[PDB]
């Protein structure tokens, strides 16, 4: 059965230790720490696209990543919208992560330019 | 994030068989829900606006026997 799970707020100062050397869910869990309560778009989107972008990361972490730059998108008012929107469509032609690319564009249209 | 998370999960839809993005109603609340995959059968979700949703997804509540309109 498909299971919910809220996510855990990682203190900031703690992120980037996690993402260097944690676990996929611990790199998960920071990913959706900075997804649903980080406000800083500059330093939030910088660190979930060096984890969309890793060729070491297995696709699932890479597409939430994805995945979580739409949830920033929808939230945060003063995001750079050219730079998510060359961002995520740069990701349509790679198969890893194109689907969540897709569904953070519909964020990202929705939200920000609608 | 939603009220009831667990059960409104268990009777979600999937919006399209391309992507795991999932959609439901709160029988209860009356609020509507995205869910996405966070890992494995694990899922997160926001509440959203019916405005804010896309034509596929309020095709695939309305078709699911989820809203009148």
């Amino acid at each position: 059965t498909m299971r919910y799970q809220e996510p855990a707020r990682i203190p900031n100062a703690e992120i980037d230790h996690v993402l260097a050397s944690g676990n996929p869910e611990a790199i998960a869990d920071a990913c959706l720490s900075i997804a649903y309560y980080e406000d800083d778009w500059e330093w939030a989107f910088k660190r979930l696209k060096s984890v969309a972008f890793d060729l070491n990361r297995p696709d699932s972490l890479r597409s939430l990543a994805v995945t979580c730059v739409g949830h920033l998108a929808r939230r945060i008012h003063d995001l750079d919208v050219a730079m998510a929107e060359e961002f995520l469509l740069s990701l349509g032609g790679d198969q890893a992560v194109a689907s969540a690319a897709s569904d953070a564009l519909d964020d990202l249209r929705i939200f920000r330019m609608s | 994030g939603p009220s009831n998370g667990q059960s409104v999960l268990e009777n979600s839809v999937q919006v399209k068989e391309t992507s795991p993005r999932r959609v439901s109603v709160d029988p209860q609340t009356g609020e509507f829900v995205v869910f996405d995959r966070t890992l494995g059968d694990v899922y997160h979700g926001h509440v959203r606006a019916w405005k804010d949703l896309t034509s596929d997804m309020q095709n695939a509540l309305v078709r699911g026997g989820y809203v009148d309109r």
